[PDB]
């Protein structure tokens, strides 16, 4: 009854309805986009994140990063 | 014309209820991206040009074989992606758009993709 912050509001997800990962160019070539995670379990499959400065796997957990 | 596409019915019924099937085009994506996937199906009333030219022209790189059917809802209804009661709804939700087979279960009925790759090959 104390409510020194009057809630606690959980996330809601972005939720975008794309995945715009390719592009293709002169009539289509695969195009990746991100440094593909050389993970044994996803390697050449899921692709890594790109953040202003590092990549990041989603499945893998692990990161590179720029200095 | 029913020997093939009431044949792929079959084959990707079998599939489903053998295995795991990718719906959607996430894991269509990295299902035919990894080198063990056979035949992709796609739909042909899609909206926008750059998710066809995506799927054909990135299944086109690979050796896989492609069948096209026209609407993605009664696709959807066929490929087992809904909540179907015998005396209610077909298809609650909007279809698959393209789905990829990774297995076929078993090797009852792949004469018809034997044949399809052969008028494919012709
Ligand atoms: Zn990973």
């Amino acid at each position: 009854y104390t409510t020194p912050k009057k809630n606690k509001h959980k996330r809601k997800k972005v939720k975008l309805a794309v995945l715009k990962y390719y592009k293709v160019d002169e009539n289509g070539k695969i195009s990746r986009l991100r440094r593909e995670c050389p993970s044994d379990e996803c390697g050449a499959g899921v692709f890594m994140a790109s953040h202003f400065d590092r990549h990041y796997c989603g499945k893998c957990c692990l990161t590179y990063c720029f200095n | 014309v029913m020997d093939v596409n009431t044949a792929l019915q079959e084959v990707l019924k079998t599939a489903l209820i053998h295995d795991g099937l990718a719906r959607g085009i996430r894991e269509a994506a990295k299902a035919l991206d990894k080198r063990q996937a056979h035949l992709c199906v796609q739909a042909s009333n899609c909206d926008e040009p750059m998710y066809v030219k995506l799927v054909e022209a990135l299944l086109a790189e690979h050796q896989i074989n492609l069948i096209k059917v026209d609407d993605n809802k009664k696709l959807g209804e066929w490929v087992g992606l809904c909540k179907i009661d015998r005396e209610g709804n077909p298809r609650k939700v909007v279809g698959c758009s393209c789905v990829v087979v990774k297995d076929y279960g078993k090797e009852s009925q792949a004469k018809d993709v034997i044949e399809e790759y052969f008028k494919c090959k012709k």
